[PDB]
RNA sequence: GUCAGCAUCAGUUUUCGGGGGCGGAAAAAGAAUAAGGGAAGGUGGCUGUUUAUAGCCCUUGUUGUAAUACGUCCACUGGGGACUGAGGACUGCGGCUUGCCAAGGAUGCUGACAUAAUGGU
RNA sequence: CUGCCGAAGUUUCCGGAUAGCAGAAACUCAGAUCAGUUUUAUGAGUAUGUAAAAUGAGAGUUUCUAGUGGGCCAUUUUUGGUAAGCAGAACUGGCGAUGCGGGAUGAACCGAACGUGAGGUUAAGGUGCCGGAAUGUACGCUC
RNA sequence: UUGAGAAGCUCAGACGAGUAGGCAGGCGUGGAGGUUUGUGACGAAGCCUUGGGCGUGAGCCUGGGUCGAACAGCCUCUAGU
């Protein structure tokens, strides 16, 4: 049993194997969608261009 | 295991989302947001088994980097991070991300 | 080739004692 | 599985060549100063245990068999059933009359001979 | 021994830090120079 | 490649001061790692602050505002020389305040051969007005007319045909 | 004249090596041509043959060939890591080799 | 029997790309375009001055959810190279659907060459 | 001939025993004990000694039987000093039983510890030529 | 599935310097008992050889040559090994 050692992040299948979640994972998500609220305290940027 | 799986994906995203939010309020608002003390730490033995300081041995011994180039994970603690003080010389150690 | 009267490279011996009174050094600043 | 061999030159005793009071057949040097003992710079080799051969190939001929001394037909029958493990080898003092013996009988049964051109032409 | 005094009346090391909101607007910080 | 780093932090709340101060540091440091540990070391040097008694509360690295803007910047260290006390004010002319301290590191080093550790940057201020200028070499970079020919120009394909022109 | 020479001239340099310990297995070859890493890219796996003269007239010629292939590149000059079937003799150090362009992958 | 070339895979590895999340001053700039301020290393004008017959610096608005760099991630993706092929009916864990599969270790398709190549000594 | 295990390198008492280090034999022990380790707590003077969590490892004894009882080098503390050397301890290290990379060469320097090999990647040191690898990039100084 | 020389077969992991010392398994030689329906004047033993093969090794087997009367494998015994 277990010949040879195989990589799952090489080997699609083993990875299949081991994770039964790998095929529904969807990594990439918008979460940045509608607007860009841009957020930076006036005390902060004060301190931040300060001496 | 694949709800599981799921759950514990769910909690990572959660997590970073959740420390990204508290650090854009406290800016927002002009405070500072300290981030949570790392629990984890990854340890690798840089240097080999020559020439070691007894004490050094032994506390290597415990963390079990026997060989240059072995890496072990540790829960960072008090008893943690002395032991790593007296062997800083002989290991590297850090904070350890999701992917790594 | 040098122009030098010396051979600016020592020897060993040479260097050796070099560390040795880089030790006598420290004893006079240190202790003595 | 073909046959591997770890090493094909042979390892010659220290000193061996200088002196023809040496013999070349390996003796371990016990002189607590033998630089080739220490395992030095440039020193010649000195047999160790991982140079030994694959079990499942050791002990075979290039051809893959494994050499059986013959005197007579009767070992030639021995080797019935090992004609595809092992190769009958005559043996050196086996005559003339018997080596076309050995030979004839082994053709019968298919067994690959080493020597078969041996005082037999 | 005081120490076995100790262990009968008790009869986990504390964790690493909890993240913390820090105020600075009663206290804005100062520029340090060596 | 040096890197701006805004490093404010305090000691650990106690009975006796649960409101510690917290002190700021403009320090530059190639990584984080290595601007925390700075701001500690100037930190204990100065407040006696001790490391373990102390937090970080706040680190962000500071961009040039303006790093299409040529400027000039005057700095003040300490520099640690065999008498290992010694005050000193240099003056280099560039368009981001890193790169003015990259400059000050490297010159000092080639000049007076001090190394990181010893060197501490003590404030560094842009000198906005020409007439504050200190130095003849930086005067001569403000002058209107600046035009001079380029010095140092010098120019696998061995074995060239002809000979170079190294000239316009 | 000009009708032939579908290979690239190269130089057999020395063998792959430290100070003192030399690796004969593979060797170090400079493609003429080639100076830097990136350009050793296109001639990796390319088949490199050392083509030499014998006295005796083996299959009616004179002329031997030893094949052997671009491995990887050595150093940031352009320099290559050659391997071949029999390992090239010492004396070849600083002789001519030609490499071949193909298995061509353009 | 020997030695080759390629292909499709497995293991280890190296080297180029492409695309996309997220993060920070939710980059800094910048550009374009509206206010005000200041001036110069002072332009047109007349050594001295304040955008005119050059322009620049500072602040704010806007175009904005700008882009980009850098950091990080993708159970995103396209190529090039090298070394290795242990094991030997079937079991197992999985994937696609009885079957098929890159899923408990290489096979397939050809060549050439034996009057030599390989392996020796 | 090959393989496996593998020291001591010196206390403590009168050249011998005891012990230490290494094995064997025969036992009991895994809801147990250990540790060239670190925390916590107690006191006492940044250290100390005592006790009680972390991490690691199965942890214990009895018999009896080999070999060992030197030295050299270096750091630190300290005791004196002297034209100047050094002299006296303690301390644990390195060598010693040990090849290999580098330092042009080397008992003590920097790396690294060894079955036979293929590939990959590094340490120390290096990339003008000898010599494998940039007559690299950027900023200075020096005749 | 035949793979029970159970002293055998098979699976898995770790490990590999080594003095003093300790432990184990092997190679070779003279002679003895047993055995091989053993080898041999159609050539024993020995010797020689840029012949071949096996073993990590001690060593073993074999081709060719020379040679001319005896010798070997295996199991045990023994030693002036």
């Amino acid at each position: 049993a277990h010949v040879q050692k195989k990589n799952p992040l090489k080997n699609k299948a083993v990875l299949s194997r081991l994770n039964p979640y790998a095929k529904a994972y969807k990594a990439n998500v918008k979460i940045n969608s509608e607007k860009t609220p841009k957020a930076a305290g006036e005390k902060f940027l004060s301190v931040l261009h300060e001496n | 295991i694949a709800k599981r799986a799921e759950a514990y994906e769910a909690e990572y995203r959660a997590a970073e989302r959740e420390q990204i939010e508290l650090a854009r309020k406290a800016r927002a608002e002009g405070n500072y947001f300290v981030p949570h003390e790392p629990k984890l730490i990854f340890v690798v033995r840089i240097r080999g088994i020559n020439n070691i300081p007894p004490k050094a041995r032994k506390i290597m011994q415990l963390l079990r980097l026997l060989q240059i180039n072995n890496g072990i994970f540790v829960k960072f603690n008090k008893a943690i991070k002395e032991m790593l003080q007296v062997v800083e010389p002989y290991v590297t150690y850090g904070i350890p991300n999701h992917k790594t | 080739v040098s122009l030098k009267k010396k051979s600016k490279r020592r020897t060993t011996r040479l260097r050796s004692r070099i560390e040795k009174k880089a030790a006598e050094s420290k004893r006079k600043q240190k202790r003595a | 599985v073909n046959i591997i061999k770890k090493r094909t030159k042979p390892f010659k005793r220290h000193q061996s060549d200088r002196f023809k009071r040496v013999g070349e057949s390996w003796r371990k040097p016990r002189g607590i100063d033998s630089c080739v003992r220490r395992r030095f710079r440039g020193t010649i080799s000195m047999p160790k245990i991982g140079y030994g051969n694959n079990k499942k190939t050791r002990y075979c001929m290039p051809n893959g068999l494994k050499a059986f001394l013959v005197r007579n037909v009767s070992d030639v029958e021995l080797l019935l059933m090992h004609n595809k493990t092992y190769a009958a080898e005559i043996a050196g003092n086996v005559s003339a009359r018997k080596r076309v013996e050995i030979v004839e009988k082994a053709r019968a049964l298919g067994v690959k001979v080493t020597n078969a051109g041996a005082k037999v032409r | 021994s005081k120490c076995r005094q100790d262990f009968l009346d008790r009869v986990q090391p504390a964790p690493p830090a909890k993240a913390h909101f820090v105020s600075t607007e009663n206290n804005e910080p100062v520029t340090l120079h060596p | 490649a040096l890197k701006e780093y805004q490093v404010v932090g305090r000691k650990v709340p106690t009975e006796h001061e649960p409101v510690p101060k917290l002190f700021r540091m403009r320090l530059f440091a190639p990584n984080e790692s290595v601007a925390k540990s700075r701001y500690w070391y100037f930190l204990k040097m100065i407040n006696k602050v001790k490391k373990a008694t102390g937090e970080i509360v706040a680190i962000n690295e500071i961009s040039e505002p303006k790093p299409l803007k040529a400027k000039v910047f005057g700095i003040w260290i300490r520099y640690d020389s065999r008498s290992g006390t010694h005050n000193m004010y240099k003056e280099f002319r560039d368009t981001t305040r890193v790169g003015a301290v990259e400059a000050m590191y490297a010159d000092m080093a080639a000049r007076h051969r001090a190394r990181f550790r010893s060197i501490r940057i003590l404030k560094v201020v842009e000198v906005e007005k020409k007439e504050d200028v200190r130095r003849n070499y930086v005067k001569q970079l403000l002058n209107p007319h600046l035009k001079f020919p380029l010095p140092h120009r010098r120019t696998k394909k061995v074995f060239a045909p002809h000979r170079p022109s190294t000239f316009y | 004249a000009q009708g032939h020479r579908l290979y690239v001239k190269a130089k057999h340099l020395s063998f792959q090596r430290s100070k003192h310990v030399i690796h004969p297995g593979t060797s170090i070859v400079k493609i003429e041509g080639c100076d830097s890493k990136e350009e050793a890219q296109f001639y990796l796996g390319k088949r490199v043959c050392y083509v030499y003269k014998s006295s005796k007239a083996v299959r009616g010629s004179k002329i031997r060939v030893i094949w052997g292939t671009i491995a990887r590149p050595h150093g940031n000059s352009g320099a290559v890591r050659a391997r071949f079937v029999h390992n090239l003799p010492a004396k070849t150090f600083g002789s001519s080799l030609r490499v071949m362009l193909y298995p061509s992958n353009i």
